[PDB]
């Protein structure tokens, strides 16, 4: 036990040692993956799009939008946009296909 | 430690027991002109003041006599 | 006795060693007081050690070996504690002797791992007084073995006949082989 | 008789609650904190114990307590004694012995029961299990209480407390090197002990005992230390070396080792003042200026006032050597003010530098700065006057006259003018052009800064050093958030 | 005797300091893996935004 605790413990030293370069590999790779998915959800946001109009926000991060055609649409808004753009009478602009908002326009 | 502050402060109480409120009041004779005036300026003003407290303190009254003589 | 004496430096810088020797004797009393006052005479101690002109290489190498671990690396102290030749030294609970046999044992089994993977060819020389002072304190543990570290160090020292003398006087022999293989499969 | 007789049992019953609540709070907080895993959680009570010590340094504790308040002295810890299991009846006893002194009165005294403080440390300090941490947590706070008021034959009582301290823990230890949070406590605790009866030491004795052992205890830590407490033990050695050592082949540059992580948020300041005080005798102009001014600017926590008059006074003492003496400018406290109240006339007498007058001025009202000892840096000042004044001449124009500026430097000869100006030339601190065309001595006196004069090479090193400081500060905002997210 | 108590005892004390070093490697592994769980959950969160992207394709 007592003197066996040394060389028994050395294997725990090595096993905790091996997590070092492993957590280096994860911390270097997953941030590269983070800018992968970050740039990939960025390039979803494309400038040709349709402009609607905002009517009401019925809960947080999900709202309704009056389209240009007058029909009201229910869209979960994108998370990066803060609560300033939840203005009820606003010039909101969704995508032409994704129909999620990139930016609102100044009147 | 900050317990070696204690004999240094015993030295300070000996310094305050040298003169008992003779320098606080007499130096407060200068402090009552000097209180709330920014003392970085009082080092410049004290610098040229103590520089000219010996001689030629005002001296701008003398330069008109330095015109014809120099 | 002394603290700031530099006359001992000038006497250590002096020939006719019958005045050097008791000066070194009185240096060995004040060494734990001041090793750093000896740090300037380290060079002269080394010079009177490297030659065989002065008669006592262990009075030199003990002083240098006890000032180096106060100054720098335990290797350079260790080369003169191990390079002091024959040293008549009893076991003591003093810090100096246990540190030098401590780093001696650690670097000894370091050498034993360094040559445990090399059974044949380019075999590095191990001085025999290292084996003597490792197995002297080791067999000193093996007066009674203390029922544990005989097989432990005997596996750490990576040496062949170190453990047959452990099992010669050993109590509960299947306890020692099961304890033994228990340690051996855990390493 | 009614005045103090009616208000006598009133005032007292007030530090009892905060001291008993404090010893139960840090005692039960320390044992109840690190009890299960002392080795995992470390130094959480480091700032707690030191902040309680600095919290009790300004105790107005004993003013009247010599008269019939001394029941607090024979009482003590008494927690869970005589048996490690079955402490429930002792949980009753905790209220019992505190309640016995609260029925009518108590037979009390002050100076009788000091020597049998070792009755419980013979058998069981607290529990027979946590004996180190409960032994030091029991004994070490109460020893500055009874050994407060060091005067009036308590020095001998301090010697009793010394031999009790060594006798139970720090003769060697009970287990050599505890290697836990109370080992790391016992470093600065044993240090604090040695500072506390260091007044007893320097009171009549000097360097010749526990200080000589403290090198062996200083190296018994094995070296594998972070060496914080080892540095605190070094500080008493260097303060012991302040008054009289003067030899430099050991402590100066020899004692200088690895320079460990020695922080404490105090020990940089006071350690650095100590090595700047001893490095102040060779008149260090570059290094001790900036770093001793830095050590002035450290320790803001408790006071920036009462102690930094010493690093401040020594600082300006070595600052007026260089010709440029900044006074007390940005810090307003009337302790340094009274500290420089003698020094002001002479430190303003630095710059004008009048020989015969100010030579009389120094020794004239010289009482405490010349009674401060051996007149050393003021005796270097007495002929540093003309060197700092001629350094102001270097801040003035180039050519040296034989009447105007030679008379102005009170120095009237052709030889000594160029000779002592040449003694400023062999410094290298100036820029000057030794020329004799007709006998007049020129100088180019170029104080042009490196602006459009090799700038890349100039603040090259500023960029490298500054970015290393800012980026190791970036390390210092990387790793303590690791020390945040470690627990969770 | 005085080795397993003293010399191997301080060797065991050095092993306890090695356990302090594995308390440093331990808590670095702790807080670096909590940072790793943070980046895993955040990049996982924008990946779940790509799961929402079919409901973006819903117009």
């Amino acid at each position: 036990d007592l003197y066996s605790r040394y060389k028994k413990l050395q294997q725990e030293l090595e096993f905790l040692e091996v997590q070092e370069e492993y957590i280096k590999d994860e911390q270097k790779n997953l941030k590269k993956e983070f800018l992968h998915a970050q740039e990939e959800v960025k390039r979803i946001q494309s400038i040709p799009l349709v402009i609607g109009q905002f009517l009401e926000a019925v809960d947080q991060n999900t709202a309704i939008v009056g389209s240009t055609t007058g029909s009201n649409y229910y869209v979960r808004i994108l998370s990066t946009i803060d609560r300033e753009l939840l203005k009820p009478n606003a010039s909101v602009a969704l995508h032409k296909h994704s129909n999620a908002l990139v930016d609102v326009l100044p009147p | 430690m900050s317990e070696k502050k204690q004999p240094v402060d015993l030295g300070l109480l000996e310094e305050d027991d040298e003169f008992e409120e003779f320098p606080a009041e007499d130096w407060a004779g200068l402090d009552e002109d000097e209180d709330a005036h920014v003392w970085e300026d009082n080092w410049d003003d004290d610098n040229v003041e103590d520089d000219f407290s010996n001689q030629l303190r005002a001296e701008l009254e003398k330069h008109g006599y330095k015109m014809e003589t120099s | 006795m002394i603290t700031s004496a530099a006359g001992i430096i000038s006497l250590l810088d002096e020939d006719e060693p019958q005045l050097k020797e008791f000066a070194l004797h009185k240096l060995n009393a004040v060494v734990n007081d001041f090793w750093a006052e000896i740090s300037e005479s380290v060079d002269k101690i080394e010079v009177l050690y490297e030659d065989e002109g002065f008669r006592s290489r262990q009075f030199a190498a003990l002083v240098a070996s006890k000032v180096f671990y106060h100054l720098g690396a335990f290797e350079e102290s260790l080369n003169y504690a191990l390079g002091a030749g024959d040293l008549f030294n009893v076991n003591d609970n003093s810090e100096y002797v246990e540190t030098i046999i401590a780093k001696c044992i650690d670097h000894y089994t370091k050498q034993c791992v360094e040559n445990a993977d090399l059974p044949e060819g380019e075999k590095k020389p191990i001085d025999q007084r290292l084996e003597g002072i490792v197995n002297k304190m080791f067999q000193r543990c093996l007066d009674d073995h203390k029922y544990k570290q005989a097989i432990g160090i005997a596996l750490e020292t990576r040496r062949l006949d170190v453990f047959e003398k452990t099992i010669l006087e050993s109590n509960d022999v299947p306890g020692m082989l099961a304890y033994s293989l228990k340690l051996c499969m855990s390493l | 008789p009614p005045g103090g007789g009616e208000q006598e049992p009133p005032p007292p019953p007030a530090p009892q609650d905060v001291e008993m609540k404090e010893e139960a709070a840090t005692g039960g907080g320390s044992t109840g904190e690190a009890d299960g895993k002392t080795a995992a959680a470390a130094a959480e009570h480091s700032q707690r114990e030191l902040d309680t010590v600095t919290l009790e340094d300004i105790k107005e504790h004993v003013k009247q307590l010599e008269k019939a308040v001394s029941g607090k002295e024979p009482r003590f810890v008494l927690r869970a004694l005589r048996m490690l299991p079955s402490t429930s009846r002792r949980l009753n006893h905790y209220v019992l012995y505190k309640a016995v002194q609260g029925f009518f009165t108590s037979n009390n005294a002050t100076r009788d029961f000091l020597l049998p403080f070792l009755e419980e440390p013979m058998d069981t300090e607290a529990d027979l299990q946590f004996r180190p941490r409960t032994g030091k947590a029991a004994s070490t706070p109460l020893l500055p209480e009874v050994e407060a008021y060091l005067q009036l034959l308590v020095v001998i009582f301090m010697m009793n407390s010394k031999r009790y301290k060594e006798a139970q823990k720090i003769s060697d230890d009970l287990m050599q090197k505890i290697s836990t949070q109370n080992r790391r406590a016992l470093d600065l605790v044993a240090a604090k002990c040695y500072y506390y009866h260091a007044r007893v030491y320097e009171f009549l004795d000097k360097l010749d005992v526990v200080r000589s052992f403290l090198h062996a205890r200083l190296r018994t830590a094995t070296l594998r230390h972070d060496a914080d407490g080892q540095a605190t033990l070094l500080n008493l050695l260097l303060r012991n070396y302040l008054h009289y050592s003067l030899y430099d082949q050991a402590e100066k540059l020899v004692s200088k080792s690895v320079f460990p992580e020695q922080a404490n948020n105090n020990e940089w300041a006071r350690y650095l003042y100590y090595t700047g005080r001893i490095k102040a005798i060779q008149l260090e102009y570059s290094e001790a200026r900036r770093t001793m001014t830095n050590a002035l600017r450290k320790a803001p926590q408790h006071t920036a006032v009462g102690f930094k008059q010493t690093v401040h006074k020594l600082l300006i003492v070595v600052e007026l050597l260089l010709g440029e003496i900044p006074d007390r400018l940005q810090f307003r406290q009337p302790s340094l003010k009274r500290s420089l109240m003698p020094y002001f006339l002479l430190t303003q007498a630095v710059r004008t530098g009048n020989l015969a007058k100010f030579n009389q001025v120094l020794d004239q009202f010289g009482e405490k700065f010349q009674a401060d000892g051996t007149y050393t840096l003021i005796i270097r000042l007495r002929h540093n006057v003309i060197k700092t004044g001629v350094r102001m001449i270097s801040l003035s124009y180039s050519r040296i006259s034989l009447a105007d500026i030679a008379q102005k430097l009170q120095l009237d000869s052709p030889e000594d003018a160029e000779f002592i100006v040449a003694k400023a030339i062999r410094d290298g601190v100036i820029e000057a052009s030794i020329n004799h065309e007709k006998g007049y001595v020129q100088s180019k006196e170029m104080i042009d800064i490196y602006s459009t004069r090799e700038p890349q090479l100039a603040f090259h090193q500023r960029i490298s050093f500054c970015l290393d400081i800012h980026n190791m500060s970036v390390k210092a905002m990387r790793f303590p958030p690791k020390s945040y997210n470690k627990d969770l | 005797l005085e080795e397993g108590k003293a010399g191997s005892g301080l060797r065991q004390y050095y092993l306890s300091k090695i356990e302090e070093l594995q308390l440093i490697v331990n808590d670095k592994s702790q807080n670096l893996r909590r940072l790793q769980a943070q980046r895993n959950e955040l990049n996982a969160k924008v990946r779940l935004l790509r799961e929402e992207l079919q409901l973006l394709q819903e117009q």
